[PDB]
């Protein structure tokens, strides 16, 4: 088993015969942003998506399965969206 | 050089099991995986499953959960596939392949690379001579010999002790799901030659010392 | 976008560069500079032990994605509204250099007392058109 | 990805538990990937894993940017309470030498 | 019955560009990478195209991968004799939680295409007295060597007790193959007719037997 | 909405059907097709044991309802803005069939050189009005 000891605080163990007393001990600080991936890590990507793996940022937003993602990412959207480049449809006359 | 070497060819009675071995070379085994794919004789490829060389994690094809087990041994950089309860459908060549993925959920985001030469597994036959049946003729006419249920290959067919050669075709054997072979032989003959001329197929199956001269004659009603 | 001339001189056609230059890309850059926080697994989680906490994590993720999506959709909708409604200014620029020598038809057209050929029209497209040449009241 | 790469034929749990011959620089990252949802040992002495939370220890370490095994020892085992102790070792746990 | 659909045969004269299609669905080709493997007889398949469009080292630019929606395609340009092989497409399928393979297409590049001769044998009187029955369908003189066989009891399909051989290069570099339909005399007697239909290059040649006729 | 005629012929009144037909319901359908996730009790919760987790659940619920409400309010506000600002097009359609036989008053009115009775007005409402009948310049 392991037991975490806060920043500064001591800890306690009680035991009878057969104890494994701790010797070397983990020392940790800072924090890393963890995602659920599967090695090996191949190449570079802008983005790491938990569902899609490596990703490069193309358009500002994306449609699809949403999950945790780190890096420069497109934003998830409910529906594929279009910005209008043109005019309203006009029947000829 | 990336190498995969498998165990020798196997032959088993239905209901027993096989363990096939796959030894790895030329890459860091503990940062890759193994998939297994099998190929029924003259058929397509069927994925069986994968196992991590890093963690021993496995994922098997839905049709083979229960019956299959994969394990691996870092020391000998070797992977093993065990298939239980063998039926005749399990007769196939078993390939192992280096799979790039070694941890995380196995979801086909990676792929498998190099394939091993292949190990054949045959699931009971015990040398039997064939049964030979005539294929009666219906101006060309076709008449034949059916050579049923023998093992192992090959049988030999001649017609009229070799004196009939024009028009003879002997077809390659088919291997039933029973482990036994059958073939056929047809002569195309003049249709007026029926009724006056005799036709005999000569079947020789050396492994069982079987020798059969079968008269093929027109049918009456 | 541009202007057209009719008459017994044939049919002249010209284009306006400032309108075209003004014409969407900037709008797109504005949409594309949106930035949002990451949403990764929380670090004390532990799949086996604390599932409930974890379920709530999932909840907060989903809720985020939804809200932010709605916001974006809005930004786009507004933007498109602008792009389409803006499509009438050229009319006002043309009216500028005439004088009351032409009447507003409302069709986006005017009726000039003189005739206008291609060379005459390129000068209106360039904005250099002022007619004392065809001598009519000047603005 | 891996707690320490270059600790070959070692899993992250192995590195975490301090299994002989798995020791090395565990470098630092601002991003980590969690590859093993139910991590495993690759050897040493038989553990009854499932009777404690021990399995997640690597994924826990993973969460931090900076990790490091310590130096020395948080306690002298031989002088511990309960009478002087010899310290036990077992094959299945070989060291730089062997044994 | 393969999840991915590959034509059994593709062909072209040397130098020409031939294509091999591979037809799937949303769960596989639609959402996943496609892979292509090439197999010469009695050898391991070899990776030919990976991640839909890539070429492994060794694979000439003659081979080209394509993908659109739930269908992928392999293009072989500048066709050469050494490209005679079997080509398999593979993708992961999220619905079946495993890899899936196409049926495999045989690529034939040196002879005019020839339709198969088909001859169908009813069981012999001799065999029926031994309480057995076999229908023998012999297929010969077709090129290139790829056929599919289907059987009919009267006019409804039969899949049980069917054994077809792989086709075999024959006496004149054309191809031949055989297929058998094992029956009980009971079954054989209960139908008006039986059929062996051989599909070759999108064209079917059929032969029929009737228990009652001689 | 419609058009009115004045003069010594009395006061004529007519209606325009396309304006009325165009006139809000579609807007409403657009508002009514909005869909949002459910917000129920989480399943590993346990009232007695984990209250803190639970308090956070409550928090996420409340926060959701608030945000989504704001979004809706916005959609409506925009929609109403459109409906009210749109209320001036009929003017432009009327101007279309005259010729410069009438002057723009800006009052939403014109002064025609001829007189217009009821039968004359129904023909403008139907859009069939073109006057060479009262012979004046035609567009
Ligand atoms: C994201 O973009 C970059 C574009 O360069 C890709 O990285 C390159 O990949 C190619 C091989 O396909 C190499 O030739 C370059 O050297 C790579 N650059 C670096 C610095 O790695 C990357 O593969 C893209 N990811 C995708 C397409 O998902
Ligand atoms: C929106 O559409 C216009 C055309 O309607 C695009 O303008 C074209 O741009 C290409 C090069 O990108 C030129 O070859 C064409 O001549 C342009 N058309 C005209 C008539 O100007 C414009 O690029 C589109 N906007 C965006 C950002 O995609
Ligand atoms: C590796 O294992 C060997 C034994 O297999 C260790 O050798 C022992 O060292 C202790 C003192 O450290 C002695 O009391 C024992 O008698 C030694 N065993 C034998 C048989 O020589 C060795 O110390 C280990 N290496 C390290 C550096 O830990």
């Amino acid at each position: 088993d392991y037991m975490v000891q806060k920043s500064g605080k001591t800890g306690t163990i009680t035991y009878q015969r057969g104890i494994l007393l701790p010797q070397k001990v983990w020392c940790a600080s800072g924090r890393s942003k963890v995602i659920k991936g599967s090695l090996p890590l191949i190449g570079e990507a802008d983005c790491l998506h938990e569902k899609y793996g490596g990703l490069n940022k193309s358009k500002p937003y994306y449609t699809g399965e949403h999950a945790k993602a780190i890096g420069n990412c497109p934003i998830w959207v409910k529906t594929p969206l279009k910005l209008a480049n043109g005019t309203k449809y006009r029947p000829p006359a | 050089q990336v190498q995969l070497v498998q165990s020798g060819a196997e032959v088993k009675k239905p209901g027993a099991s096989v363990r096939v071995s796959c030894r790895a070379s030329g890459y860091i085994f503990t940062e890759s995986g193994i998939t297994w794919v099998r190929q029924a004789p003259g058929q397509g490829l069927e994925w069986m499953g994968w196992i991590s060389g890093y963690s021993g994690d496995t994922k098997y094809a839905q049709k083979l959960q229960g019956r299959v087990t994969m394990t691996k041994d870092t020391s000998t950089t070797t992977a093993y596939m065990e298939l239980r309860s063998l039926r005749y459908d399990d007769t196939a060549v078993y390939y192992c392949a280096r799979d790039v993925q070694y941890s995380g959920s196995y979801l086909g985001a990676y792929y498998f690379d190099y394939w091993s030469p292949g190990t054949l597994v045959t699931v009971s036959a015990s040398t039997k001579g064939p049964s030979v049946f005539p294929l009666a003729p219906s101006g060309t006419a076709a008449l034949g010999c059916l050579v049923k249920d023998y093992f192992p290959e090959p049988v030999t067919v001649s017609w009229n002790s070799g004196a009939l050669t024009s028009g003879v075709h002997t077809f390659p054997a088919v291997l039933q799901s029973s482990g036994l072979y059958s073939l056929s032989s047809v002569v195309t003959v003049p249709s007026s030659s029926l009724g006056t001329q005799t036709y005999i197929c000569n079947v020789n199956h050396k492994p069982s010392n079987t020798k059969v001269d079968k008269r093929v004659e027109p049918k009456s009603c | 976008h541009g202007y057209t001339s009719h008459g017994a001189h044939g049919v002249a056609v010209a284009a306006d560069l400032k309108s075209t230059q003004e014409a969407i890309t900037k709008n797109l850059n504005s949409l594309s500079e949106l930035e949002v926080k990451n949403l990764q697994r929380l670090s004390g989680a532990m799949d086996e032990l604390h599932n409930e906490i974890l379920e709530l994590d999932e909840k907060v993720d989903d809720l985020r994605a939804d809200t932010i999506s709605s916001q974006i959709e809005l930004a786009v909708l507004l933007s498109n509204e602008g792009i389409i409604n803006s499509e009438l200014a050229l009319e006002r620029k043309l009216k500028k250099m005439l004088g009351p020598s032409a009447v507003e038809i409302g069709n986006g057209c005017f009726e000039t007392k003189h005739k206008c050929n291609q060379t005459c029209l390129d000068r209106i497209a360039a904005g250099t058109f002022d007619a004392g040449e065809f001598s009519l009241p000047t603005f | 990805g891996k707690l320490c790469p270059k600790c070959l034929n070692c899993t992250d749990l192995d590195v975490a538990l301090g299994r002989p011959k798995c020791t090395g620089k565990i470098p630092s990252a601002r991003v980590s990937i969690l590859h093993e949802v139910r991590p495993v040992t690759s050897g040493c002495f038989p553990i009854m894993h499932d009777r404690t939370k021990i399995r997640q220890l690597p994924n826990l370490l993973r969460g931090y940017e900076h990790i490091r095994l310590s130096t020395h020892n948080v306690i002298n085992a031989e002088n511990a309470p309960g009478g002087p102790y010899k310290i036990g070792t077992s094959g299945s746990c070989p060291n730089i030498t062997n044994g | 019955q393969s999840v991915l659909t590959q034509p059994p045969s593709a062909s072209g004269t040397p130098g020409q560009r031939v294509t091999i299609s591979c037809s799937g669905s949303s769960s596989n080709i639609g959402t996943n990478y496609v892979y292509w493997y090439q197999q010469f007889p009695g050898t391991a398949p070899k990776l030919l195209i990976y991640r839909s469009y890539q070429r492994p080292s060794g694979v000439p630019d003659r081979f080209s991968g394509s993908k659109s929606g739930s269908s992928a395609s392999l293009a072989i340009s500048g066709l050469q004799s050494e490209d005679e092989a079997d080509y398999y497409c593979a993708t992961w399928d999220d619905s079946l939680n495993g890899w899936v393979f196409g049926g495999g297409t045989k690529l034939t590049v040196r002879q005019p295409k020839a339709a198969p001769s088909v001859t169908l044998f009813p069981p012999s009187s001799e065999e029926l007295q031994a309480n057995k029955a076999t229908l023998v369908c012999l297929i010969s003189d077709f090129y290139p060597g790829a056929v599919t066989v289907a059987w009919k009891a009267d006019s409804s399909p039969v899949k049980a007790g069917v054994e077809t051989t792989t086709p075999s290069k024959q006496s004149n570099n054309k191809y031949a193959a055989s297929s058998y339909l094992s029956l009980t005399p009971e079954q054989w007697k209960s139908h008006r007719s039986y059929s062996c239909q051989v599909t070759h290059e999108g064209s079917t040649v059929e032969k029929t037997v009737a228990p009652t006729e001689c």
